[PDB]
């Protein structure tokens, strides 16, 4: 429509309150290196932010943070209005407040352990209303602007004065939880991702279209991989990162449930999805369910794997749901569901490679205090054969190794854990070589 | 091999015939308890004598009637059985020919190809160089094609592609072209006029795209 | 400063309690030094102290039969502090738990007590309990009154009464004989990795509302 307009797209630089964009569009809107914005989105919503040249993104797209997109009420491959704003100056008083259900757990003086460092040096640009999180004590947090001296936006500069007072605030409705998954809660597979957001793209998106055309958008997606590479974790950022509903289908689960109620369920799982479209529909361990049509013994477990590929057929293309599952293999599948109309697309998430491993490890050290001396680039080069859950559990063990270190001399007092005792806790390089041992 | 069009034919022929076309889902009659699995079977078969002439078309055959050793527990034998009994209880008279389709010979009981049951075989293989630029064309007979688009180019890349993969590689490429637009259609929604529509072309780039994805 | 977190027992006796050679030094205590040790619950023991040089600094070997009297488990927190003020008892008085006695017949102080205090120079407590191995069975043995009380020490010249009736079990004291990591030998390499899983969750528990941790919930064994 205007020369203002943008695509949201994926943040590369991970930090809240900077947004991306290409040089020649920061040039056509003549916006400087640091220069902050005003950006609109929908619902009446709008966000403050500084702006920087990334060269490997899209002329027509702007990068942006979770933490932004929540703000403005916009999900990925949406449209937001962006115009310059060099008229913020900075505040005195800043009032924010952390959000209840993020906070159950920690105790005392969360300025010293999340506000302060989150500000030390921050300049940072915010509005009445915003919602950001900070990371450390093994748990993000976050934190409500409630008011801004110079409202409704300031920038807090190492003057402007800061108040968490006390009672905690309950959640909207509006505002979605950030420890939600996410594509940013998944590293080391990219490309894989990227197919399955643009296969999902259109029919979640955008899914009055097919009324308009003959089109047939892909109805059942495929995961292969080994166990514990977030064929799970995927499905789960993409139902949400859509803002699709999502519906899970569990192999076992459904095995478990005696002789025609194991079919009762699984056909209500459909007419859940059916219920709340657009929705991902996600079986996992598929396997479980339809096997090989002879490695099915005895009668119900084919009818079991017939009821479902009924269900798969019986999906309308205008129902608005994808279903997704996930398995070890495709010779573990029964053939039949690779037919077309069913498991037309298959995907398949490998094994992270080293560069992979890099990340997976950042996604899962993103809220604990590592040391000097950790050097996750050098765990990954160790980490070889590991799958994506491998590398969280040794991030888990790590830390849970680092906390009884510290719970011997932590004897004064107990159940004493202040939230602050809590980011005095740092995680050697040691504890990680440790770690390394078991897994 | 399955998405040859083995279905697309039967619905075809029964259409250019004028004939009455009833569908039998091998998996959907599987889906049913055991019985009431044979009574839709049957019911199949009474419903294209009642609307003669007909072809019934049983789908994914195998599903129901695979080889007699291959069949654990018995009313999976009593399934293919009541099929045969139905497939003899055909009077020629009826005026109803059977069609059935499934991805291999030997996948099915021997019992079917038995003379007054199954006793024609036809071999619907996997589409050569020529016979895939045609798929292609049938499926790119809607959509508005760029200068660069070479079919023929197409066809020649997708050695090993049955039907049904060709037909989604146009669905997949057509749908790429439309969300290369579909960022620039950011100005209204849902705006898209069948004039909109036919402003959208389907770059010979958007294929080689697609290829990129299929099997 | 003087408080030290129980580890497990090296010298598989009743009366001594191990500790670091820094950690007596900085006490100012001396090998064969009696010590007293408190616990929890209003609970305290009388215990000789040796320098073990494989301790940790602030940890003290102990016992199964010491850490019951103390009622701490394994890792837990007990203050330490010197007792040279304990001296030889006149009139000891130790009566058996019928529990650990059924079966048994008549004198039970020439087979249990005389052979565990020979030469003993044992500190003890009122309200110890302590276990004597020998005749195919270990026999628990609860102290009900000593001479110097609350705590003496047993020399020869000591006298040991066990008159008659065994007494009940309270609900608090545990079976000593029954099933500790003393009971498993082989796998010290296996064993530590299955302590160290389930220390914090089943020790400190509270410790996961805190942090957004996840602990291990499932432990195969193989073999
Ligand atoms: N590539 C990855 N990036 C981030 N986290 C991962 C990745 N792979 C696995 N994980 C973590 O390990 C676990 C994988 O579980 P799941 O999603 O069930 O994987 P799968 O379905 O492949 O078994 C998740 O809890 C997730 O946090
Ligand atoms: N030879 C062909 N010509 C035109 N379209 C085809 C051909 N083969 C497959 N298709 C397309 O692909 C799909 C094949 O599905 P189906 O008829 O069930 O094939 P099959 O029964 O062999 O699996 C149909 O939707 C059809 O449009």
């Amino acid at each position: 429509n205007r020369p203002n307009r943008l695509i949201v797209d994926e943040a590369i630089n991970e930090d809240n309150s900077v947004v991306s964009l290409s040089q020649p569009k920061m040039d056509e809107l003549q916006l400087f290196r640091g220069d902050t914005v005003l950006l609109k989105g929908k619902k009446r919503r709008e966000a403050v932010c500084i702006v920087l040249s990334d060269d490997t993104c899209s002329d027509e797209k702007i990068r942006m943070n979770r933490v932004v997109r929540n703000n403005l009420r916009v999900r990925l491959g949406d449209v937001i209005s962006i115009q310059p704003c060099p008229d913020v100056k900075y505040g005195k008083r800043i009032h924010v407040l952390p959000i209840d259900d993020t906070v159950e757990g920690i105790t005392g003086n969360l300025f010293e352990v999340y506000l302060k460092p989150y500000f030390l040096e921050a300049y940072r640009p915010i509005r009445k209303g915003d919602i950001f999180l900070v990371h450390g004590g093994m748990r993000a947090v976050e934190f409500k602007v409630v008011e801004t001296d110079p409202s409704p936006y300031c920038i807090v500069a190492p003057d402007t004065v800061i108040h968490c007072e006390g009672e905690p605030i309950k959640r909207e409705d509006e505002e979605e939880s950030l420890n939600e998954v996410g594509y940013d809660d998944i590293g080391g597979c990219r490309k894989q991702l990227a197919q399955i957001k643009e296969m999902v793209e259109l029919p979640l998106r955008h899914p009055a279209l097919f009324k308009a055309i003959g089109v047939k958008p892909p109805r059942g997606i495929l995961l292969y991989g080994p166990p514990g590479t977030g064929k799970t974790l995927i499905a789960r950022a993409v139902a949400n990162e859509t803002g699709a509903f999502f519906f899970l289908i569990n192999g076992p689960e459904i095995m478990s449930k005696l002789a025609g109620e194991s079919e009762s369920n699984l056909r209500k799982a459909f007419e859940e999805a059916e219920k709340n479209a657009p929705a991902i529909i996600f079986i996992d361990e598929l396997d479980a369910i339809a096997p090989k049509r002879e490695k099915t013994h005895g009668e119900v477990e084919r009818r079991i794997v017939s009821q479902l590929l009924t269900l798969m057929d019986g999906l309308k293309q205008r129902a608005h749901v994808i279903v997704m599952a996930a398995t070890n293999r495709p010779n573990s599948i029964d053939p039949a569901l690779r037919r077309f109309g069913r498991f037309d697309r298959e995907v398949d998430i490998g094994i992270p490679d080293a560069t992979g491993r890099l990340e997976i490890l950042q996604i899962h050290t993103k809220n604990m205090k590592l040391a000097d001396d950790v050097d996750l680039e050098q765990v990954a080069n160790e980490t070889h054969g590991h799958v994506g859950a491998d590398l969280a559990a040794l991030c888990s063990e790590a830390a849970l190794q680092a906390i009884r270190k510290k719970m011997d001399l932590i004897d004064l007092e107990d159940e004493t854990i202040d939230a602050e005792v809590m980011n005095s806790l740092a995680v050697t390089m040691d504890d990680f070589r440790w770690a390394l041992s078991q897994s | 091999p399955p998405g040859t069009g083995k279905t697309l034919i039967a619905r075809a022929v029964a259409n250019e015939t004028g004939a009455f076309f009833f569908l039998i889902n091998g998996p959907e009659i599987m889906s049913k308890l055991a019985g009431e699995s044979e009574s839709n079977l049957r019911k199949a078969f009474e419903e294209a004598e009642k609307n003669a002439p007909a072809i019934i078309f049983i789908d994914e055959l195998d599903a129901i009637a695979p080889k007699r050793e291959k069949t654990h527990g018995e009313v999976e034998r009593r399934i293919v059985s009541q099929l045969l009994t139905l497939m003899d209880g055909l009077k020629q008279r009826a005026h109803v020919i059977v069609m059935a389709a499934t991805n291999r010979p030997n996948s099915i009981d021997p019992a079917l190809r038995r003379f007054g049951r199954f006793d024609r075989e036809v071999d619907i293989g996997i589409p050569d160089a020529t016979g895939r630029l045609e798929i292609l064309q049938i499926h790119t007979k809607n959509m508005k094609l760029a200068d660069d688009v070479d079919l023929e180019q197409v066809a020649n890349e997708t050695h090993g592609h049955v039907g049904a993969d060709l037909a989604a590689l146009c669905s997949e490429a057509a749908l790429q072209a439309i969300r290369k637009k579909m960022d620039l259609i950011d100005l209204e929604d849902e705006t898209i006029d069948a004039e909109v529509m036919n402003s959208l072309a389907v770059t010979m780039d958007d294929f080689r795209w697609a290829l990129s994805q299929s099997n």
